[PDB]
């Protein structure tokens, strides 16, 4: 009823990109970690928010190696069935913890800016803490399904750790990976042009701070968007061939998976992006 | 391990802890406000419009306010100028009409240069008062200012003359990279000056904020 | 000045139910915690509950407990002893202490005035051991109270408390930690002894002090009062 | 006058060829072969948290387990420091405390600051609850210390160069002390209670008789403004802070000076003075976010108690000498050992 | 004036006649008295464990 594809190029362009992210990431969530950890003395909501991202990408992170050994062999995953339903239900939900951070923060800069005397810009760091429990439960909820039904398909070369199967009938994963970045974008778009907006409005774009303060607004959905679009761009593609054509002849989805997974590449180089847009971007630094 | 009695005064000491918090709180979300003056300066025009240390309380547009006069020490400012370390902003008040007096305007000038490049204000905003508008025209209307100014070179009118005082007063201030002055002229008869105030203090809050958040 | 006022007494039929109120005025009543203590007629005093400030901690005598219901009443300054189902046992004045706790304070420092509750048809153990006591004015009295378990605990006080009963009238506090004095009492009453075997010395016997004598535990929150040493003559 | 620009400086050279007269030798000298005290190390027991603005001062109970502190947030809380535990937290009319004391029975304590009024607490009443007992009116500036004679009197120092001692059963001043010529900042009062010592902006500190309400010596050498004092255990002795990073010790009975604490590295004022038990230690806190322990018999740093956040304002130590309390800007107060 | 140069005069005048002691005097008195009570010192002498209040 589903379909998998084996290539071979994607072995030989993939694994240089993806260490690099690796690298780079690492690099930057533990310099990250490192500041916070003890620089950090100012703990505020904001500052819980930031950490919280911060923590959800190294996580992220740490998995890249075992990725990295399958496309280092074409297909092959010789680790076990556990180690790939533990791998993969890892990245997609430290994927959706990334992106309500992103969010929350982006929430939190709006009401700072443009209801400046509201009651949310003076809450607690127990509240923080809580919201972000509730926040983690919340998607760890969402994402946990896939513990459930587990599926190593030992068909192809009996070792296929694949969960974004190209099949005919929908499922909860297509659907949760098209809303993750749609609504998300729409909550993002809105806080960070009325913000712009109201700056502009009041007239304090004359010192330097708040211009800076303006083009890094502009630079984080600029990445978002960035990072974000083509594979939903792909997705849709998908979708919309799978439906119109018939899934039997298997053939013309062959280009269109190792497109995606390229394109997963690109999603993935968010994680190495964001620790330079959001801690090290600050003034304070 | 603890008996009964130590077992209750955990509890009254948690209680004392909630109540202390909530106090907190509730005190975290008021503005506070200095107000500093040369002294008959219309500091009492100002306080008309809305022993020690005197404080007054108004509330405008779902805000609470609270202003601080300091009018009444004779003591050494050295000592307890750093009190009021945590003021979100300070009101400065400064007579138009003493420019040909006696020299109250260098007076003037001496207590801001003091007061605006302190070791404690050097990230608080100043909110500068100009008083006795139609005083100081009908002044000018007869006396040149060139008696206070010795270098001034201008129109003997009220719209030169009051813009030379402005930067004068501005000029003072050398830490322009982190402290803003707003400045507004005002008469016996304004009923404008609360919006003025709120509009400085609105800008002074969404500058802590943005600071907060570490995006500037 | 400060006083406590109860009523809701009454003849009651067994197995019904009755409410009791206990009005506070002259003292910051959010501030201390409400005892409630019952005297059978002639069988000394007993506890009976507590309720502590802000209704955090509630405690019952097992002899009670899932019968009674009590509660406060902050706004009114009213304490409340709901209680169901009662039986034969249970007729007995019953008395309105208040007490706050913290370091160095006086806890059971005033008692209220009692409302007769006549009615138709481990657990720390205190012996006195004395029924009375023949004593002219003017002389020297000692009274002596035993417990079961030491009494000292490790902060180094000793939890035991000394209670006079005059004839008609509520207990008064004479002396807590068996060393302080209360406020209000002369200095001839004076306290001592050791864990497990205390004594109250009096030194120049005078009028008005004849009454009982009870002595009360504050370690094991079931309180245990003594038995009680009667003064005549 | 003609008169006093002669006078004056007349008395003032035989008081200094008196002094130079009566300095044949020096504590260095004398107390050079004493074995040095040696490293001390003290670390932090007890941390006490709650208030949420900076702390300006605090006060040792005489049982050496109960302390009050004062900060600007308008309460006043006391601390039971062996548990950590709230015992009171008293609400004050005016937030602007400057300073806060503890009277040796433990039924009172007192206040004041910039509304130049010292309020008296009573903390044992019938209610339950804690009442301002009075409330003291008279001094033109503000008021920098109290402290408590005993149970029904009380010496205040305002920013007005003047000292008073009061009644508080009527609230009148029973006797003004006059002489300074700037704001008095803080005074200690003797072991007996019967003299006291003040120290003032003008550099100078003097000794008074509060018995007859007269200066009896006056002791000179600083170079800025005073902030702090406080007698020696003996009673023969005093130590001063000041804004010029240097503590000194002087003597009443020689009418001189003894030694000088500086250190190259320190350049920040001194907040706070504070002596041991037996009078061997000396502690300061410093502008820095320090507190050094200076060898008091040889003028050598022996330890540092490093660990606030910010300006270090007050400084106490109890009635045994068992423990060392700070308090600093940060809103923390932490109990050393 | 007149008056505060009086009461300076006087001031000075009561201050210079006072009694001073020797120096070395007043330093061995300072010393013996630091050395007599070195022992009841908990802050200069550690105390053990079991005798610290706020020891944890
Ligand atoms: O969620 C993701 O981003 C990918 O599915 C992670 C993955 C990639 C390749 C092999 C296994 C897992």
């Amino acid at each position: 009823n589903c379909c998998v594809f084996r290539d071979d190029f994607i072995a030989k362009v993939l694994p240089p990109v993806l260490g690099l992210e690796f690298i780079f990431g690492l690099l930057g969530n533990g310099l990250a970690l490192w500041i916070f950890c003890f620089h950090l003395k100012s703990w505020k909501s904001s500052r819980i928010f930031l950490f919280n991202l911060a923590v959800a990408d190294f996580l992220l992170i740490i998995c890249l190696p075992f990725v990295m050994d399958y496309y280092v062999r074409r297909s092959d995953w010789k680790f076990g069935d556990i180690p790939c339903r533990l791998v993969l239900f890892m990245f997609a939900m430290n994927r959706q913890g990334s992106i309500i951070f992103l969010t929350v923060v982006a929430v939190d800069r709006y009401f700072r800016v443009v209801h400046p005397h509201h009651a949310l810009n003076k809450i607690s760091n127990w509240t923080a803490a809580i919201i972000s429990c509730l926040l983690w439960g919340i998607t760890v909820g969402l994402t946990v399904h896939l513990l459930k039904k587990k599926l190593l398909i030992q068909n192809g070369t009996a070792n296929v750790c694949i969960s974004f199967s190209i099949c005919h009938t929908f499922r909860w994963h297509e659907a949760m990976f098209l809303l993750e970045f749609f609504l998300p974008l729409g909550i993002i778009l809105f806080c960070s042009a009325r913000i712009i907006w109201s700056l502009r409005q009041r007239q304090m774009d004359r010192h330097a701070k708040i211009k800076r303060a303006i083009t890094f607004i502009m630079v984080v959905a600029i990445v978002f968007v960035i990072c974000f679009l083509p594979s939903v761009v792909v997705r849709i593609h998908i979708f919309w061939l799978l439906h119109t054509s018939g899934t039997q002849n298997c053939e013309v989805y062959r280009s269109v998976d190792l497109a995606f997974f390229i394109t997963l590449s690109f999603t993935y180089m968010n994680s190495m992006l964001d620790p330079v847009v959001y801690y090290f971007s600050s003034p304070s630094f | 391990t603890l008996s009964a009695e130590d077992k209750a005064a955990v509890e009254r000491s948690k209680m004392i802890d909630r109540n202390l918090r909530e106090d907190g709180e509730k005190a975290a979300r008021e503005v506070k406000l200095l107000l500093l003056g040369a002294g008959e300066s219309g500091k009492s025009t100002i306080v008309k419009q809305m022993t020690g240390i005197v404080e007054t309380h108004f509330t405008f547009k779902d805000l609470h306010f609270k202003m601080f006069d300091v009018g009444a020490q004779r003591s050494e400012r050295k000592k307890w100028i750093h009190c009021f370390e945590g003021v979100t902003a300070i009101i400065f008040c400064v007579a138009l009409s003493d420019y040909d007096l006696v020299n109250r305007m260098h007076e003037s000038m001496k207590l801001f240069d003091s007061i605006c490049n302190n070791k404690w204000f050097t990230d608080t905003s100043i909110i500068l008062f100009l008083n006795k508008k139609d005083l100081f025209e009908e002044k000018i209307k007869k006396s040149p200012l060139t008696i206070c100014y010795p270098e001034y070179a201008g129109s003997n009118t009220y719209e030169e003359a009051a813009a030379y005082i402005q930067c004068q007063f501005e000029d003072l201030n050398k830490r322009k990279d982190t402290k803003e002055i707003y400045t507004h002229f005002t008469c016996s008869t304004d009923t404008k000056n609360v919006q003025f105030v709120f509009d400085a203090v609105t800008d002074v809050i969404i500058k802590n904020n943005l600071k907060d958040c570490g995006l500037f | 000045d400060v006083q406590l006022v109860e009523s809701g007494g009454g003849l009651v039929q067994p197995g019904g139910s009755r409410k009791l109120s206990c009005s506070a005025s002259g003292f910051a009543f959010s501030s201390f915690g409400m005892h409630w203590v019952r005297q059978a007629p002639e069988k000394g005093l007993e506890w009976v509950a507590y309720i502590s400030s802000g209704s955090g901690t509630i405690y019952y005598a097992d002899t009670v407990k899932g019968r009674f219901t009590i509660s406060r009443d902050d706004p009114k300054n009213t304490l409340f002893l709901q209680m169901t189902s009662l039986r034969s046992e249970d007729t007995a004045m019953y008395y309105c202490v208040r007490s706050i706790y913290y370091y160095g304070s006086s806890p059971f420092d005033f008692w209220g005035q009692g409302t007769t509750l006549t009615v138709s048809s481990s657990d720390i153990v205190m012996t006195q051991a004395t029924s009375s006591v023949p004593v002219t004015p003017g002389e020297s009295v000692s009274i002596s109270c035993r417990s079961s378990k030491s009494l000292l605990h490790s902060n180094g006080n000793t939890y035991l408390y000394w209670f006079l009963q005059r004839p008609g009238q509520s207990p008064q506090l004479l002396i807590y930690r068996m060393s302080n004095l209360a406020s209000g009492v002369p200095d001839r009453f004076s306290g001592s002894g050791s864990g497990t075997a205390f004594t109250l010395t009096i030194s120049r016997l005078e009028a008005e002090d004849v009454g009982v004598y009870y002595c009360m535990q504050h370690l094991e929150y079931p309180l245990t009062f003594g038995a009680g040493t009667k003064l005549e003559l | 006058l003609d008169q006093l620009r002669q006078e004056a400086e007349q008395l003032k050279n035989q008081i200094r060829d008196a002094r130079k007269a009566c300095a044949d030798a020096t504590l260095s000298q004398i107390t050079n072969n004493i074995d040095p005290v040696g490293r001390i190390q003290m670390r932090t027991r007890r941390t006490l948290r709650g208030h949420l603005a900076k702390i300006y001062a605090m006060h040792w109970g005489t049982d050496s387990r109960l302390l009050v502190s004062a900060s600007q947030d308008g309460k006043l809380i006391i601390w039971d420091s062996y548990t950590t535990n709230k015992v009171h937290a008293i609400p004050l009319r005016s937030s602007w405390v400057m300073t806060c004391a503890y009277a040796p029975s433990g039924n009172y304590v007192a206040c004041g600051g910039l509304d130049n009024i010292c309020s008296i607490y009573n903390l044992k009443t019938r209610e339950g609850n804690v009442r301002v007992s009075r409330e003291l009116a008279g001094h033109t500036g503000y008021l920098s210390c109290c402290r408590f004679l005993d149970d029904n009197q009380i010496v205040t120092s305002s920013g007005d160069t003047t000292c008073a001692l009061w009644d508080i059963e009527t609230g009148q001043q029973t006797t003004t002390f006059t002489g300074h010529t700037g704001d008095v900042m803080s005074l200690s009062l003797a072991p007996d209670t019967r003299l006291f010592v003040s120290g003032a902006c003008d550099a100078s500190a003097k000794l008074w008789d509060v018995r007859e309400g007269m200066c009896r010596q006056t002791f000179t050498g600083h170079e800025s403004d005073i902030n702090a004092i406080c007698f020696f255990p003996n009673g023969n002795a005093f130590a001063t802070g000041s804004d010029d990073a240097t503590c000194r010790l002087f003597d009443l009975r020689a009418d001189q000076e003894l030694m000088t604490y500086s250190h190259d590295n320190i350049i920040c004022g001194i907040t706070s003075v504070s002596f041991s038990k037996s009078g061997r230690l000396l502690l300061a806190g410093y502008d820095d976010f320090n507190c050094n322990v200076w060898d008091a018999l040889k003028a050598d740093r022996a330890g540092v108690l490093a660990g606030h956040d910010n300006r270090v304002s007050c400084l106490g130590v109890t009635d045994d000498g068992m423990a060392v309390a700070t308090g600093s800007w940060d809103s923390f107060l932490k109990i050393w050992n | 004036s007149i008056a505060q140069a009086r009461k300076l005069v006087e001031q000075l005048k009561m201050e210079a006649n006072i009694d001073r002691i020797k120096v070395s005097k007043a330093a061995a008195d300072l010393m013996a008295y630091c050395e007599a009570h070195a022992k009841e010192d908990p802050l200069l002498t550690p105390v053990p464990a079991s005798e610290n209040p706020f020891r944890e």
